[PDB]
């Protein structure tokens, strides 16, 4: 059915559509583990801190990892960036986020999640 | 590069990996923690190159720690040469800018 | 009872769950006209051409519009660009994309679309 | 600020719109948006205009000044040559891109 497993960063709580979703067995730290294989949609916006607030001159980078190999590698000059995309996956896949410095992110208004893909056999 | 260490890359991507790859081209440094690519961030004498970041490095050109030195732009804190354990005494002790000299 | 569409650049055709989705009345331009009010999720990747195939000094910028009001404004140094985010709108709002130069855009592997968000009431 | 214009913006974002296209008048400043919502800073050299490619946000390059015109400043605007012959005088120096033509004073 419908498994959208959103994760707010402020509350560190996985807002879910179902008690124990069919497609995901989530974790509290923001990581997750794929249950059912198929097509998915990683989504979410990542709000960075203002350029004034940053300490280190480390660049703004947001990556997405499937298991241990890299899936997505995004970077902009400290502006609002959305993440994700359509990706077909197998079962038991780790989907998490690694960014170079956890110090330069806005915990408020930052979210990420994954959705199962209903089949798309119609075209117009 | 070295007999008991691992050569990877060519030209400016040259580095010596272990079984902590270290870019050997002067004033070139690892850009990623895995040192997949070597980047260019020169310093001045008496300074090393700190690299904060967990996926892609940013570079601060911090001064040399006590007990070390660096007389080039490459930004690497090489350890002082203790002439005493090598065979000589030390004429000038050495500082951040400069390494000690040995008296034959 | 799901409503999901996706426009591809190569096919220039929308791939849908249903022939006439209740939530939208798509335009083959690539724009879309929503019909159902509620929570939506704009998604999709925008892959530009290599920085050697470029022509002008115009920077890579991708915008998203609500009617005629701007909704999103993204930019990077000509690499992969995921777009969108969670947004709640109402019946009859114009959603489309404006670029800086359409010659920046590589048609292969570039897509976008919106899905009606099944509400997530649970938490974890 | 201009006869057929009204003043918009202040400081370096100053611009005088007409008709609705505008021109940043602070030197070496140019419209960054098609509606010139903000003025940006991109100086050039003599004999060079400032082309601005883009449909939402402009990119810049110091393209040279078209033939028949000139530009003796870093602002990057092709001001037109003075054709004294059709205007009333003769010309001592014909002029090039870097400088303006000169006209002879005695006649
Ligand atoms: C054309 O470019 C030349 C570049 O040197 C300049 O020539 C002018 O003409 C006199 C001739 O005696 C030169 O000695 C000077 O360098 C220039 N005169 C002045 C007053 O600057 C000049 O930049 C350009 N000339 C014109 C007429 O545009
Ligand atoms: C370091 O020692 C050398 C050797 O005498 C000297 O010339 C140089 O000035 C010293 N620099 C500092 C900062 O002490
Ligand atoms: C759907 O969009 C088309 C675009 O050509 C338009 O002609 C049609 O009227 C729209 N449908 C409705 C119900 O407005
Ligand atoms: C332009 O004006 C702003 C004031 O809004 C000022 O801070 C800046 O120094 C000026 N010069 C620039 C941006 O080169």
């Amino acid at each position: 059915e419908s498994c959208m497993v959103k994760f707010e960063l402020s509350s560190s709580k996985w807002h879910m559509t179902s008690p124990k979703p069919h497609c995901v067995n989530t974790t509290s730290d923001g990581k997750l583990k794929i249950l059912q294989s198929g097509t998915y949609l990683i989504y979410g916006q990542v709000i960075p801190v203002d350029k004034k607030y940053i300490k280190d001159n480390a660049p703004f980078v947001v990556q997405i990892y499937k298991k241990n190999d890299v899936l997505q590698t995004l970077m902009n000059d400290f502006q609002i960036l959305p993440i994700g995309g359509v990706y077909e996956l197998h079962a038991g896949d780790n989907i998490y986020l690694k960014f170079n410095s956890k110090d330069h992110i806005q915990k408020t208004n930052t979210y990420w999640g994954i959705i199962l893909m209903p089949d798309l056999p119609f075209i117009s | 590069c070295g007999p008991g260490k691992v050569q990877n890359g060519s030209g400016n991507n040259t580095r010596c990996c272990s079984l902590r790859c270290i870019c050997v081209t002067p004033e070139y440094h690892c850009g990623d923690p895995q040192c997949k690519i070597c980047k260019h961030y020169p310093c001045q004498p008496g300074q090393r190159v700190e690299s904060q970041g967990d996926i892609v490095f940013g570079f601060r050109c911090v001064a040399c720690a006590m007990g070390t030195f660096s007389a080039g732009r490459d930004g690497h804190c090489r350890l002082w040469t203790n002439c005493s354990q090598f065979g000589f005494l030390t004429m000038f002790p050495g500082n951040k800018t400069h390494n000690a000299v040995c008296i034959p």
